[PDB]
C-alpha cells in the first residue's frame, strides 16, 4: 500500500525566493523529493499540512479539481501561489466514512474556492503531486487533535487505500523549529532563529536518519516545546501513524532556515 | 485638520448571522436563524447609516501575521470569500475600497511609535472571511472605504501582556494617523467574548432550538464583561481581560478590543448593548462606544 | 383635557426574569440569570419611565374569570405572591394601588358595549403572580397606580374566535374609558408567544446554558410574529394570530395581546423589539408601540 | 388499608354562602361526610383536587402546616376562606419518592405562602379535615395527566401508607358538569345550566350508587366531554385508583347547582 513518505517544508519562501542561496536550496531539495515520490510510482498521495486547519470535524478534501491563485496573509510580497490541484474522491470520501468508526467526526470539503492552504500548494507545486497522476487525498490539522489522534487518521486513510489497492506515497508537510524572525530582514542573511533551535533540529533529525523510532517519539513532545516546532510536530505523527509507528533510516535532502523558522525535506526509507 | 474617531463599536464576525440573511453575495440559503444577534446588529446598522463617516477601520483575527502589523494597501480588492470551517454557510462575493491614503498613515505611524509594519501590495490578495463577515454585518451597502488591519502574532507567540502593550502602542498610532489625516472614521473590534463551542451543526445549522451557551461559565464570564463596560468601567474590564481571556477563552485575545480602546484612550464611557447571543455555544455581543454624543470624538 | 394612550407594551410576565434580578420584594436568591430578556427590560423599563403615565392598565391569563371581565376595585391591594409552578424562584412581597375610578369607566363601557363586567370588591383579593411579575418587570418602584383586568374564559369555553371577538370589544371600551376620564395611560399586554415547554427542573435553573427554544417550530413562529410587528404590519399578524395560537401554543389566547392593540385601534405601526428570548423554553418578547411618537395617542375631550 | 372514600365539589359556594337553599343542602352533604370520613377513624387523607394545578411535574404537598386567609379569583364577592392546613410530611415525602418510581416525576412543595387551591381548603373546612388528627397528603392535577395516571397516582399513595401503616380516607375535590353562567344571577335562582349537563349528571351518578364501575369507567370520557365535566373527572379516577377499580356501591349525599355547573357529595361503599 504505502510506498513512499516524505516530510516536506510548508513555508512558500523556498518557491517564491529561490535565488536566495539558502532557500534555492530547500526549493531544490523539495523537488529532488518530488523525483523520487515519482519513481515510486504512486497511485494517490497522502497529505497533511501544519497549515490546514480544522476546528470542529476532520476535514478531508473531496473536490476533484482545485484551482485558483493563492497569496500568502504572511509573504504576499514575494509573489503568487498558482494551484490547479486534483483529488482521488474516491479514496478521499472512503476516509470521510471510516473516520467516525476510528472515534473522529469527519465530513468532506468540496466547495469552489475553497481556500487551500500555502503548505499543501506549494508542496503540490514543488514536488510535482496534485496531479491527474498523483492525486491527493488531504487530511486537515485539526487544532484539538493529539499526535496520536493525527497517527490515527493516517492509519485509517492508509487501510482505506488497501481496500482500494492503491500504491500511496506519503507526505508531511510542516517546518521545524518555529522561531520566525519578528521585524524585517535581508532575505540574504537569513538563518535558524537560536542555536539552541538548530541543535535541536539537527538532533532529532539524525534521529529520523537512524529510524531509531522509539528515541524519536521520546523527544519529539521536548523537541516540539522547546524548538517551538510547528504545530507540535503533528505532520511527522501523520507520516509515523501511516508507516504503522515503524521505518528503518530516512534522507535529509535539505535542511535550511526560512525567516528565522527551520526547514526541511525528509526522505523516508520504509 | 479636525480629525475624528466618531465611534468605536464590538463587532462579532459570526458568519452564521450573513447565513440567516440570505444577502445577494453569500452563495448558500438559510431558513433563517440567529435572528436576536440579527436585530442587534440592524441597531448597530441604523447607528453607522447615521454616522456618516469617511472611513471604517477593522482589526481582524483571521489575518494573523508574524512579522508586525499589517495594513490592506490596494485601492480595489474584491473575491470570493469562503469560511474554511463553515463553507457551507459562508461563501460570499465581495468587492470593496480602501482607504490607502489613511492605511499608510497608520503603518508609518506606528513604525515611528516602535512597532513594525508593512503595507500590503498585492492585488490578487484575499481579504479575510471575518473581516469580510464584520463588514457586512454593520454594512451590506458596501459603500464606505475601509481600512483592514492584520492581528500581529505577540498576543500568542509572546504572551497576552507583550501582545497586548503592541495592541495598545498600534490603537495610539491609529489615533495619531486619523488625527493627522482629518479623518473621521469609525472602528470595529471584530472580536466575540466567551469561545468555548460545540463541535459540528446538528445537520440544520439555522435550527435555533439547538443554539445557547457553550456553559455556564462561559455565559457568565461574558455576562460579568458586557455588564461592566455598561456601567462605563471601562478600566476595570481591561484588568479582568487577561482572566477574562484565560477563563472563558475569549477572542479579545485574538488580536485586538484593546487597540479599538487604545485608538479611544479607554474612555470610561458607558457602553451601549445592542444584543448578546449565542453562537455554536460562543458569546457574541454587538455593543458601541459613541464618542461624538459624549464630546470625546474631536482629535484636532 | 383630552385622554391619551401613550403606548402599548407586550410586557411577557416570565417569573424567572425577577428572579436573576434579586429586587428586595423576592424572597429567593439567585446566581443571576435570562439577562438577555432582562436588558431588554431595561430598556422598557427607561421608555416608560420617560412616559410619566397616570397609569397602567394591565390584562393577565393568570387571573381566569368565567363570568364576565373582572377589574380591581379596591384603592390598596398587597400581598405575598408565590408562583404555584415556580415557588423556589418567584415569592414577591408586593403592595400597590388600583385607580378604581378608570377601573370602574372599564367596567361601564365594557358592560355598555354589550360584555359582562364586574368590579372585585374584596380587599383581601390577592392579585396573581402574573400581574405582580409584569408590573415590576416594566416598573420596579411601583409609583404608578394600576388597573387590573382579569382575563375572561371566552378563548378556552368557547373558541379562540369568539374570545378574541370578547377582547376586541374590551379593548374598544377600555380606548373608551380612558378618554372619558381624561387619562394618560399605558397598556400593557401581558402574554408570550410560543408557549411549548421543558417538563423539568434544571437543578440549578439559572444554568443559561440549559436554556433554548423547547422547539424550532415555536422558535420560527415568534421570529415570523414579531418581524410582521417591528414590520408595523398589524393587520397581518392578527390574521395569523388564530393559525399562531393553535401551531405555537400562544398565550397571545389569553387575550391582552388582542385587547391591548383593540383599545389602540390595531395601528398600523412600526413596533420596536427590546428583545427576544426563551424561558423554560417559552418565547418571551419585549415589545412596544409608541403612540405618542406616532401621533396616534389623543383620544379626543373629556367628560364634566 | 382505605378505610373511606368520598367525592366531593371544589366550589366554595356552599361554604360561602349556605343560605341559599341548594347550597346550604349541598354544605351540609359535605359535612356529614366529613362525620362519616371521621367514623372511618382514618389517619391521613389522601386528597386530590381538580383546582390545584401543575404543568411540569407532579406536586406533592409537604408544608407541615400551612395557614391563611384564602379569596377566590371568581367567587371573591362571596367571602374568605380561611384555613390550617396539616400534611402528613412523611406519607406525602415517600409519595414524592415513590413517583418516579411508577414513571412520574414529582417534588414536594412546601413554602410560606404557597397558593393551597379553593377546593383543598373548602372540602378542608366543611369535611373536618386537614388537622392534625386527619392530616393531608395531597397530590396536584397535572394538566398533562391521563385518568389513567391520576388512578396511578392514588393506587402508588395508597401504596406508600399500607407501608407506614396508616388508615387512608381518600377524598376526590372537584365538580360535575362544568357550565358555569356567563352572566350574573340571582344567586337564590342558581340551577344546572343545561338540561343535557343535568341529564348526563344523573346518569352518572345512578351508575357510581349502583357501584357498576364498568358501565361508569366507558361512560366517563364522553361524559367529561360532553357535560364539560370538571378536569376530565380525573377527581373520579383518583378515587378509583385509590380502590384499584372496585367498589360496591355509594351514597350520593347531595346533588345541586353551582352557578350553573353540577356538583356533589359521594360516599363510597368500598
Amino acid at each position: 500500500t504505502v510506498v513512499s513518505a516524505f516530510l516536506v517544508p510548508g513555508t512558500p519562501l523556498p518557491q517564491l525566493k529561490p535565488e536566495v542561496p539558502s532557500w534555492g536550496q530547500l526549493a531544490a531539495a523539495t523537488e529532488r523529493a518530488g523525483k523520487a515520490l515519482a519513481a515510486s510510482r504512486p497511485d494517490v498521495v497522502l497529505v497533511y499540512s501544519t497549515q490546514w486547519l480544522a476546528v470542529l470535524d476532520q476535514q478531508w478534501l473531496t473536490r476533484p479539481r482545485s484551482e485558483g491563485v493563492h497569496v500568502d496573509e504572511n509573504w504576499y510580497e514575494f509573489g503568487d501561489l498558482a494551484y490547479d490541484i486534483r483529488a482521488d474522491t474516491a479514496l478521499a470520501e472512503a476516509c470521510v466514512t471510516s473516520s467516525p468508526l476510528h472515534g473522529v467526526h469527519a465530513r468532506g470539503v468540496n466547495y469552489d474556492g475553497f481556500p487551500i492552504d500555502t503548505g499543501t500548494i506549494t508542496a503540490c507545486t514543488l514536488m510535482g503531486i496534485g496531479t491527474d497522476a498523483f492525486p491527493l487525498v488531504v487530511g486537515s490539522n485539526n487544532l484539538y487533535h493529539s499526535g496520536e489522534i493525527t497517527e490515527k487518521l493516517a492509519a485509517l486513510a492508509v487501510d482505506c487505500a488497501k481496500d482500494q489497492n492503491k500504491r500511496v506515497a506519503v507526505v508531511g508537510v510542516g517546518g521545524l523549529s518555529g522561531s520566525l524572525f519578528r521585524e524585517e530582514i535581508d532575505p540574504r542573511e537569513d538563518r535558524i532563529a537560536n542555536e539552541e533551535d538548530d541543535k535541536w533540529n539537527r538532533r532529532v533529525l539524525k534521529l529520523i536518519e537512524a529510524g531509531d523510532v522509539s528515541a524519536l517519539r521520546e523527544a519529539m513532545p521536548v523537541y516540539a516545546k522547546e524548538a517551538r516546532v510547528d504545530m507540535g510536530f503533528k505532520h511527522l505523527h501523520w507520516i509515523l501513524g501511516a508507516l504503522k509507528g515503524k521505518f528503518s533510516g530516512a534522507n535529509v535532502l535539505g535542511y535550511g532556515p526560512s525567516y528565522g523558522s527551520g526547514a526541511a525535506v525528509i526522505e523516508f526509507r520504509l | 485638520m479636525q480629525g475624528e474617531i466618531i465611534a468605536g463599536f464590538l463587532a462579532p464576525h459570526p458568519p452564521h448571522l450573513v447565513y440567516g440573511e440570505n444577502p445577494p453575495q453569500n452563495e448558500p440559503r438559510s431558513q433563517g436563524g440567529w435572528e436576536v444577534l440579527r436585530w442587534a446588529y440592524e441597531r448597530a446598522r441604523e447607528r453607522l447609516d447615521a454616522m456618516k463617516p469617511d472611513v471604517l477601520l477593522v482589526h481582524s483575527p483571521h489575518w494573523i501575521t508574524s512579522v508586525g502589523h499589517h495594513f490592506l494597501g490596494v485601492p480595489e480588492l474584491s473575491g470570493k470569500s469562503v469560511d474554511p470551517i463553515f463553507p457551507n454557510v459562508f461563501r460570499y462575493d465581495f468587492s470593496l475600497n480602501v482607504d490607502v491614503e489613511l492605511a499608510e498613515a497608520c503603518a508609518e505611524e506606528g513604525r515611528k511609535a516602535g512597532l513594525v509594519t508593512k503595507m500590503m501590495r498585492n492585488p490578487k490578495f484575499r481579504v479575510d472571511y471575518g473581516t469580510i463577515t464584520t463588514l457586512h454585518l454593520i454594512r451590506p451597502q458596501w459603500d464606505i472605504p475601509v481600512v483592514g488591519i492584520s492581528a500581529n502574532n505577540s498576543p500568542y507567540y509572546l504572551n497576552t501582556k507583550e501582545g497586548m502593550s503592541e495592541m495598545d502602542v498600534l490603537g495610539k498610532a491609529t489615533r495619531e494617523a486619523i488625527r493627522k489625516t482629518g479623518r473621521k472614521a469609525v472602528l470595529l473590534a471584530s472580536n466575540t467574548l466567551s469561545h468555548w463551542h460545540f463541535h459540528e451543526e446538528p445537520t440544520i445549522p439555522e435550527d435555533m432550538s439547538k443554539e445557547y451557551p457553550a456553559t455556564m461559565a462561559g455565559y457568565q464570564w461574558d455576562i460579568r464583561m458586557i455588564e461592566l463596560m455598561r456601567q462605563g468601567k471601562t478600566s476595570e474590564v481591561f484588568k479582568l481581560l487577561p482572566q477574562f481571556i484565560d477563563e472563558a477563552f475569549a477572542e479579545v485575545k485574538s488580536g485586538a478590543f484593546t487597540w479599538m480602546h487604545a485608538a479611544m484612550q479607554y474612555p470610561e464611557l458607558a457602553a451601549e448593548l445592542f444584543g448578546y447571543g449565542t453562537v455554536i455555544g460562543t458569546g457574541n455581543a454587538v455593543m458601541e462606544w459613541d464618542l461624538r454624543k459624549a464630546g470625546l470624538s474631536m482629535l484636532g
